[PDB]
């Protein structure tokens, strides 16, 4: 599955960071079966923390590390699964992953963004 | 394929008679679990008494004396999807004259659907003492002799006419 | 100037310049044999070795003035350049340009480009390539750019008449280069769409390979001639699409919806909340294993929902929704599918099931008048274009060759010789030819369920034959010198084959070519002494790769191009969007993901199957992109296929082959040996006779005369025809519902009794009238005799004795032949039958060749797929078990032991022996049933092994090769010879038509003239001032053209009606139609006032007047219909009236009017054929409905399509008349043993037992039927159309000038003052000297005046009309109109001068002069 994300995303501290993610799946998005997991790891060999998941509906896990700054910013039926991180902080630097399953499409999609926080 | 034929309506005394009751399904490829019950209102009375019920390949006969013995199943065998529900009388007597009712109860089995249907067929049975030839055959035979004779006569007449004309014109010269 | 060789120098350039300067200061074509690209004429001799590949001065004088310079190759081809320095930089002397143009004109340069083009073509067929492919494609674009650079630098690009961009092929080349570079540097998202273009490098083959460009030009000319036919086709498809969209709008959305609904649910909520096949199966009624819901209907003759369901219009159309009549576009698609006859039987069945059976009429009309009439029209136009083109080329070739002729104005050698004798013996060769036949007939006894001893028998026999043939090959090689041996083609043929046999005997473990020995009987064509049919076929295949080798090559090229394009466009999609066209989420049988499968799909489209694969494509890749690619393949590919077919047909079967026939000087061993052995056998016969003889009443004549009168009369004949029709109907009444029709049963019995009596009486009368000789040396009388005999036999046995118990209950089935007594009665059928009988002897002569060809292919098939079509399937699902669970047959038997309803079954139609091999090939050749056999083939593993998916994938090659040689070539030969035979029958009977009676010819001659008659009568102008102007209006060309617009506008108004449109658009489209009705009625009224009564004189003005009325009542009536009565079915059929406003569109077209005219000329003949076809269908229906009425219903045989009634059977028979789905009907008949059929199944209401079929009868039925249909409908429709079309496009010759006859008369009065119409022969010599041209005859007149054979009346006098005829015939020539003009000229004279006594001729001027000399 083709997943389009910026490999590196550079955002100023305090600004809003939209993490763009779209995916080219031919099959129509069935909200009763579509799956999205947005995880976050500090490093390639570090632990992933799921922070948002679309299982039937948008589920924001409200991880303490993000406070209430995570928002969904996509539209699954339009093949957009982007998220928004409001008022970015230096600790938000790291790796963010968009996982995508669009049954009955066989292949799972994976986008990986390296978010860097500028002064 | 199944074909709904109607029963005959006249049975000869003392002989055997088969009563026809056929009810085909609308689409032959479906599954069913049909069972049937017969009732009979004897001429001179007004009510139908149940006489027999045929379910699960066993025919249970009522306690009637008019039909005690004298009747055997002659329908479909060993299927449970019964499409011909005919019965057969042996040793017909005068008491077996009147109306018959062939209640067919079918249960069609569909994908997620179970449709309990029912049909009724009315048959009128008259017991005569000796067979009567049907008027159709009689008039057909008669007309089939009339036509033969009239064709032969027309042909022979025209032939004699033509032959006279020919014999005339022959020695005219 | 044979020594015209002069290096184009600076001096020559200056001379050319001064020539041009002196011409431009004062202000023909070049010789076509001088033009560049030709070959250098021999007239100039050889080249000076210093001039070849060097700038020379232009030879053709037409360029002698202009600035050019030509260069000549070492193969004597011409290369005409321009002298201006290219880009104002490189003079023709610039060493760069010198050496460049030197390189350009070279053979190796072209061969290099051909090599690299083919290599790039090979590299394009990789679905996913590695990166070093990137490197080599860099190499490819480098080579292309380099050679293009040499061209642009050598020739010139900025300035000149012979420059680079001054040729379309260099346009193509440059386009390729620029696309390559631009995409290589900057790129977009859809990189596949970009790379798709690089396949034009394959098109560059046309440019580089010699000869092709001429072929492409020929194809483009052929297309240019296909102009009116395409318009007619689009117009007819549009009309039928409007009709269909009217009748069947929304019918295919009918579905069986369950009745009882739970939870207070409605249809609406349900349909809003369920989007999965599972749910629809829960709510609608699906036939098991199907993808679409079952279609139902509201009428009584449509589908039937099962009890508990009801018919409702909701949901989507079938076939993913691509099959419908809901909009104009979909209706157009469906009609196009019907025209090309692509799986049309399914559309037929669906529409009949959802609308009713009475709409069979729609499909009858469409097929014939659409499909059959248009294909033949296309065929005819292509054939005529090609024939004209070829004959033009050939007459030009005669002219050129004429011009060329005018320009000409020890002991080992001892036994070598003794062996030569033996090996050449006229008997040994015959022995070897019979040995070949014995060997093939030996191999043909190879069947699957074969005991081992049989196998060893066959092995040792094949070894014996190999020994024989190898020995004879060695003997030839030792007698005939090896070089002389390998000189002959058959020797090398047999050589290769026997060597391959030996090699495989070499235990080299090939086990694949041992079958190829079966190719050896083609040697029987040698000893076939040019068998009137065989050498024909061999020369077909020769012309294919020999003379016409430039066509097959083009076909291959375009097929390759399309395969690659399809792969590049749709492969990744096929892989990705896969679960949309296959539930198991694996690739379907026909995909486009790799080169081989895409090529197979393209090949399948050319064969004629393009609709199912197209539906699969439209789902994965979108509708528009897919439609365009398939239509281009369908249109272009079928065009080229048609071209190839017809080319060969005409080239190898017309006057061409019989012209220029040479004698063969070879005393064939066949004739020698057969004469020798005939003399021997006559000798031994004679000596055997020798040894045997040496050891040892007028009344009766009146009777016969009388019987002759009655049998001959007309009342008698008509009465007999009436009886025949009645008896045939009586046959038609006996279906499976005859039990409920009691009275009719008995009536028909006695009626049969009386019919038999009548016909026996007739027979006796004929006997007493004609007599036994005259009666029994007749052919029809034998037919009537046989029929009445079987009828009498059954009647007798049925009554006195055995009374229908033995095989009499099978003899009784021959009543179906009773309608055969009609053939003799009707002339329209006797003419067709006679022609077909005359053609018979040539048909059963190509049949032998076809059977030999198919025997070879069937032996090969039996050797490849003998018992490999078995499989272990799950009967409930119908699915093959995975070949990892059930590997071989024993395992399947263990599963049968344990589990239930699994079955190790085998395809009904397989390759288990040569008998079924023939049947299997018949389905492949007709493309009806072929796919299942092909799938079974590409999955075979071994004799008792479970098949695996596409294990033996390349066995597709086997079917591809066969279809080409069998399905395509055999059709050629059959249509080829048959069509010729008809042309030989016409010539025999005087060139008349062989498909019309004598009463139809009269009608034909009249409507031919009454169609094509140029002269007309001008209409007078009305007197009145208020009527004058109106007349000035209606006559203008302005007036007619404007109306042609309002007709097209009306057409587009009908085209925007769709299914389920707003109430608004219904009301609007209604009011628009009203306005159009007003306007055309107004036109009619204006015409009737300008033309007071002359309006009803024109044939077209009448057709408009009818359409006016019809359209109006269509408005009022339909309004009244729906309001106080209700009948939607009628409502619709009455709205078909408005179509008549569109038909007027053919009033302005001129090509269309001509093409339709050819149709009207063809109805008399097609009607006769239509009769004969109908009688055959009727006879088959009776056989069917009395043999196949109780078959299983397993497939193709459904509740609605079966042989249970006369209606159903006739419906099935009409379907398979075009062979569509005949395999489906046959399939449920070929099962004769449990657990397939139950031979003791009881049917309620009848007394017949068992639903088994009779395979023997079954096969003969269908095979014979589809054969008879091909011979009639396909080959006569082609013959009929072909003749009319030609005469349709023909004009008439009437160039006479009235003033010329006036001058003829005005001069006649100067010699005949008394107007006696006669003149003296001495004055005849000056009468011809006083006429003006063209009637002028220059002195001496006496030399030409005698040769005209002028007749002379008493007194050496000559009549005027004879002089006029003799003078008119010289200026016009011997034309066909000349005698018809002579016919009318004499007739008008005989009616004007009844005194015949004065016009008797005594002698002619030739005979008179012969008396003098
Ligand atoms: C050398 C050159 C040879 C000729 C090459 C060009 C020939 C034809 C080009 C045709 C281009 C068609 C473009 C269509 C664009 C399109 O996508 O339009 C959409 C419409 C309506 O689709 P929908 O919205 O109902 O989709 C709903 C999907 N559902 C209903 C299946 C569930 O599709 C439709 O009407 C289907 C329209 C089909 C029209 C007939 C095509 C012409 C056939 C024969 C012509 C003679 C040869
Ligand atoms: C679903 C569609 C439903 C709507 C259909 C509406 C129209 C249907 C039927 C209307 C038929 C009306 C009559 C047509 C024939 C009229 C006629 O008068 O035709 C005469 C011609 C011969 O007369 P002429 O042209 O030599 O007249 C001499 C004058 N001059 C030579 C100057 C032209 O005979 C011929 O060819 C007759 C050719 C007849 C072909 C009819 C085909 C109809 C389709
Ligand atoms: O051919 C010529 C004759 C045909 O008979 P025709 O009426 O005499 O000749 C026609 C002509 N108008 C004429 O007067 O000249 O035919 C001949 O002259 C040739 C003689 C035919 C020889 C065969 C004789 C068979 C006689 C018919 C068999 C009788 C069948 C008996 C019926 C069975 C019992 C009812
Ligand atoms: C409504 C339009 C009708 C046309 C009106 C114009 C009109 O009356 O004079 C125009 C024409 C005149 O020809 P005529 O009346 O037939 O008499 C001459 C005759 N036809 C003849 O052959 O001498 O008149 C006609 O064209 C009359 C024919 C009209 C068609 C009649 C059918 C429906 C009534
Ligand atoms: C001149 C004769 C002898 C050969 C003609 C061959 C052509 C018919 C082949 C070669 C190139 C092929 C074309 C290659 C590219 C395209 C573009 C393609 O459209 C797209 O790719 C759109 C892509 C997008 O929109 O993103 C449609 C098929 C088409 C016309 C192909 C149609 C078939 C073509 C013209
Ligand atoms: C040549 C063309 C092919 C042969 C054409 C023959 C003439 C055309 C023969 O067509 C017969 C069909 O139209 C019969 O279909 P029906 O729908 O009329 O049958 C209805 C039966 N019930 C339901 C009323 C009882
Ligand atoms: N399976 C096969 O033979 O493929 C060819 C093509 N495809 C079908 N699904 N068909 C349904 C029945 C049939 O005859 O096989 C056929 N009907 C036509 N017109 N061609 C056939
Ligand atoms: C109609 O539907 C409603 C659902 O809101 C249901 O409560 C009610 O019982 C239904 N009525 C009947 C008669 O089924
Ligand atoms: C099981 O199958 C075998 C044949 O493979 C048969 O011989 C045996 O009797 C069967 N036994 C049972 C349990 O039916």
């Amino acid at each position: 599955m083709e997943v389009t994300v910026p490999a590196t995303l550079n955002v100023l501290n305090g600004s809003d960071a939209r993490l763009p993610c779209t995916f080219n799946s031919c099959y129509t998005v069935n909200h009763k079966q579509f799956s999205l997991n947005w995880t976050y790891q500090e490093c390639n060999n570090c632990s992933e923390e799921m922070f948002l998941q679309f299982r039937m509906k948008i589920i924001n896990l409200k991880l303490e590390r993000f406070q209430d700054r995570v928002e969904f910013s996509g539209n699954p039926s339009k093949y957009d699964v982007s998220v928004m991180l409001r008022n970015v902080q230096p600790e938000d630097e790291g790796i963010y992953n968009c996982y995508i399953m669009n049954p009955p499409d066989r292949h799972r999609g994976h986008g990986k963004i390296h978010l860097q926080v500028l002064m | 394929g199944c074909v709904e034929v109607d029963s005959e309506t006249e049975a000869v005394y003392g002989m055997t008679f088969k009563i026809l009751c056929i009810s085909c399904k609308r689409r032959s490829e479906t599954n069913a679990e049909t069972f049937t019950e017969w009732t009979f209102r004897q001429k001179g009375t007004e009510e139908f008494v149940k006489i027999l019920r045929y379910e699960n390949e066993v025919l249970q006969l009522e306690e009637d004396e008019r039909f005690e013995g004298r009747v055997v199943w002659n329908g479909s065998r060993g299927t449970k999807d019964l499409q011909d529900l005919s019965i057969f009388i042996t040793n017909v007597t005068y008491n077996h004259s009147g109306d018959y009712e062939c209640h067919v109860y079918r249960l069609l089995f569909f994908e997620n659907y179970e449709h309990n249907t029912s049909v009724v067929k009315k048959i009128h049975i008259e017991v005569v003492d000796k067979a009567n030839r049907d008027m159709a055959s009689i008039v057909s035979e008669i007309m089939m002799y009339v036509l033969i004779v009239v064709l032969t006569i027309w042909l022979v007449a025209e032939m004699i006419y033509c032959y006279k004309k020919i014999a005339a014109a022959t020695e005219t010269a | 100037g044979p020594q015209s060789f002069v290096h184009f120098t600076k001096q020559s350039l200056a001379l050319i310049e001064q020539r041009i300067a002196e011409r431009k200061s004062k202000e023909p074509k070049p010789s076509s044999d001088l033009e560049a690209g030709k070959q250098l004429p021999f007239i100039y001799g050889d080249i000076p070795p210093g001039m070849v590949s060097e700038p020379l001065e232009d030879l053709d004088p037409y360029y002698a003035d202009k600035k050019t310079f030509i260069v000549l190759n070492k193969g004597k081809t011409i290369f005409r350049f321009n002298a201006t320095p290219a880009l104002y930089m490189l003079s023709p002397f610039s060493p760069l340009r010198r050496i460049s143009i030197k390189i350009l004109v070279h053979s190796l340069f072209s061969m290099l480009i051909m090599c690299t083009i083919l290599t790039n073509c090979i590299f394009m067929t990789m679905n996913n390539p590695p990166d070093w492919t990137k490197n080599v494609e860099y190499t490819f674009t480098g080579i292309y750019t380099f050679e293009s650079l040499v061209k642009i630098l050598a020739r010139g690009f900025c300035v000149g008449e012979f420059t680079f961009l001054r040729d379309p092929w260099n346009w193509l080349d440059f386009v390729v280069i620029v696309f390559a570079y631009l995409t290589e540097f900057v790129n977009l998202g859809n990189v596949s769409a970009l790379r798709t273009f690089r396949v034009l490098r394959a098109l560059k083959t046309i440019s580089v390979i010699p000869g092709l460009k001429t072929i492409v030009g020929a194809l483009i000319q052929s297309v240019k001639k296909l102009s009116d036919v395409m318009i007619l086709t689009v117009f007819c498809l549009s009309v039928f699409a409007l009709i269909g969209l009217q009748l069947f709008m929304g019918n295919l959305k009918h579905k069986c919806f369950r009745n009882s609904l739970e939870n207070n649910e409605t249809l609406e909520s349900i349909m809003n909340t369920l989007e999965s096949e599972e749910d629809f199966r829960k709510y609608f009624y699906y036939l098991e294993g199907s993808k679409d819901a079952l279609l139902c209907g509201f009428s009584t003759d449509s589908g039937q929902c099962p009890e508990g369901y009801t018919c409702v219009k909701i949901g989507r159309n079938p076939d993913y929704g691509y099959t419908s009549f809901d909009t104009f576009s979909w209706a157009f698609l469906a009609l196009f599918r019907l025209m090309t006859q692509d799986y049309w039987e399914n559309l037929y069945q669906q529409t009949l099931r959802a609308a009713g059976k009475t709409y069979m009429i729609f499909f009858v009309v469409v097929i014939f008048l659409g499909s059959f009439y248009l294909i033949n029209l296309i065929l005819a136009v292509v054939a005529m274009a090609y024939k004209e083109q070829n004959q033009a080329n050939i007459e030009e070739a005669k002219q050129k060759e004429l011009e060329f002729q005018q320009m000409l104005d020890p002991y080992w050698i001892k036994f070598k010789k003794c062996i030569y004798f033996i090996v050449m013996d006229p008997f040994v060769d015959l022995a070897i030819t019979i040995c070949i036949v014995l060997n093939t007939l030996f191999m043909a006894m190879e069947h699957h369920p074969m005991t081992e001893e049989f196998k060893n028998v066959l092995a040792i026999g094949n070894l014996v034959f190999t020994g024989i043939f190898a020995a004879e090959m060695v003997l030839k090689l030792i007698a005939m010198d090896p070089y002389e041996y390998f000189q002959v083609g058959w020797n090398i043929f047999d050589s290769l084959i026997v060597t391959l046999s030996l090699v495989e005997l070499f235990l080299a473990d090939v086990e694949g070519l041992s079958v190829l020995r079966s190719f050896r009987l083609l040697r029987v064509f040698k000893l076939a002494k040019s068998w009137p049919t065989l050498n024909m076929l061999i020369k077909i295949i020769g012309n294919s790769v020999g003379a016409l080798g430039n066509l097959t090559l083009v076909l291959a090229i375009i097929v390759f191009i399309f395969a690659v394009v399809g792969m590049q466009l749709f492969g990744k999609s096929y892989k990705e969007c896969v679960c949309k066209i296959n539930d198991d989420c694996t690739l379907p049988r026909w995909h486009m993901n790799d080169f081989f499968h895409s090529f197979l799909i393209v090949f399948r489209v050319l064969c004629g199957e393009w609709i199912e694969t197209m539906w699969d494509c439209m789902e994965v890749a979108g509708q528009a992109m897919c439609l365009i690619v398939y239509m281009m393949v369908m249109v272009i590919g079928n065009l080229v296929v048609l071209n190839l077919f017809l080319a060969l047909l005409l080239s190898s079967f017309s006057s061409d082959n019989l012209t220029a026939i040479e004698e063969d000087p070879d005393a064939n061993n066949l004739q020698i040996a057969v004469t020798r052995i005939k003399k021997g056998i006559n000798y031994v016969k004679q000596t055997l006779r020798e040894f045997i003889l040496k050891a040892f009443g007028k009344i009766w004549w009146n009777i016969r005369k009388t019987c002759y009168k009655i049998v001959e009369h007309s009342w008698f004949e008509s009465f007999i025809v009436l009886m025949i029709l009645l008896s045939s109907g009586a046959l038609a009444f006996e279906d499976i519902y005859i039990e409920r029709k009691k009275t009719i049963k008995i009536i028909l019995e006695y009626a049969d009794k009386i019919f038999t009596y009548i016909f026996i009486l007739e027979m006796l009368l004929k006997w007493i009238a004609y007599g036994y000789k005259t009666y029994f040396t007749n052919a029809w009388c034998w037919l009537d005799f046989l029929i009445v005999d079987v009828s009498l036999v059954t009647l007798v046995a049925n009554t006195l004795g055995y009374s229908d118990l033995g095989p009499i209950k099978s003899l009784r089935t021959l009543r179906a032949l009773r309608p055969l007594r009609a053939l003799s009665r009707f002339e329209g059928m006797r003419v067709v039958v006679n022609a077909l009988i005359g053609a018979i002897p040539s048909i059963m002569n190509v049949l032998l060749v076809c059977l030999i060809f198919w025997l070879i292919f069937s032996i090969m098939g039996v050797n490849l797929f003998a018992g490999k079509f078995y499989e272990c399937i799950n009967t409930t699902d119908g699915s093959r078990f995975p070949a990892s669970q059930v590997p071989n047959r024993s395992e399947c038997f263990a599963l049968m032991n344990v589990s239930q309803n699994v079955r190790w079954k085998n395809l009904k139609v397989n390759f288990d022996n040569v008998g079924l091999g023939y049947l299997s090939l018949l389905q492949v050749a007709t493309f009806k049933g072929w796919t299942i056999i092909m799938y079974a083939a590409v999955d075979s593993v071994n004799v008792d092994k479970q098949p695996k998916y596409e294990y033996s994938l390349y066995m597709y090659i086997y079917f591809v090769v066969f279809i080409i040689f069998g399905s395509f070539f055999t059709l050629n030969l059959f249509i080829g010879v048959i069509i010729d035979n008809f042309n030989q029958q016409k010539k025999k009977l005087g060139g008349q038509d062989i498909f019309m009676t004598e009463e139809q010819k009269k009608y034909y001659n009249a409507m031919k003239k009454l169609g094509s008659k140029k002269p007309q009568k001008p209409i007078p102008r009305p007197g009145n001032k208020i009527q004058g102007c109106i007349f000035d209006l209606v006559t203008n060309q302005a007036f007619d053209i404007s109306i042609m617009v309002l007709i097209c506008l009306n057409m587009v108004t009908m085209m925007v009606e769709k299914e389920g449109q707003s109430q608004h658009m219904t009301e609007v489209l209604y009011w628009i139609n009203v306005v159009f009705i007003i306007l055309f009625t107004g036109e009619c009224v204006l015409k009737l006032i300008s033309l007071r009564h002359y309006y009803f004189t024109v044939g077209w003005n009448i057709f408009d007047f009818v359409v006016v009325i019809i359209s109006i009542v269509g408005m009022f009536l339909a309004d009244l219909i729906e309001t106080y009565f209700v009948s939607p079915t009628l409502f619709r059929v009455i709205r078909l009236a408005r179509i008549g406003r569109i038909l007027r569109l053919v009033k302005g077209a001129k090509g269309i009017r001509t093409l339709l005219f050819a149709l009207m000329m063809s109805l008399p003949a097609l009607f006769n054929i239509g009769l004969l076809l109908f009688l055959v269908m009727f006879i088959y229906a009776i056989f069917g409905m009395s043999n196949f009425a109780y078959v299983k219903k397993e497939d193709g045989i459904n509740d609605m399509f079966n042989f249970e009634t006369f209606g159903n059977s006739m419906i099935c028979l009409f379907q398979i008349t075009t062979s569509a789905g005949w395999d489906g009907l046959l399939a449920p008949i070929l099962n004769s043993k449990p657990p397939d059929c139950d031979p003791k199944k009881v049917h309620p209401g009848s007394s017949v037992e068992g639903d088994c079929g009779n395979p023997s009868v079954g096969i003969f039925y269908f095979v014979s039927y589809i054969i008879i249909s091909f011979l009639v409908v396909v080959n006569m429709y082609i013959a009929v159309i072909l003749e009319n079309f030609s005469v349709a496009t023909e004009e008439s010759t009437e160039p006479l000038s009235e003033d010329d006859f006036e001058m003829f008369y005005e001069v006649w009065e100067k010699f005949d003052p008394d107007a006696t119409q006669f003149i003296e022969f001495s004055k005849l010599s000056d009468f011809a000297a006083a006429l003006d041209p063209p009637l002028l005859i220059a002195k001496p007149n006496k030399v030409q005046l005698i040769a005209m054979d002028l007749p002379m009346v008493s007194g050496d006098r000559i009549h005027c009309l004879d002089i006029l005829f003799a003078f008119t015939k010289r200026v016009l020539g011997e034309s066909g109109e000349m005698d018809s003009l002579r016919s009318q000229m004499e007739e008008r004279f005989m009616s004007a001068n009844p005194s015949k006594v004065s016009y008797e001729p005594i002698t002619t001027t030739l005979k008179r002069k012969q008396e003098d000399v």
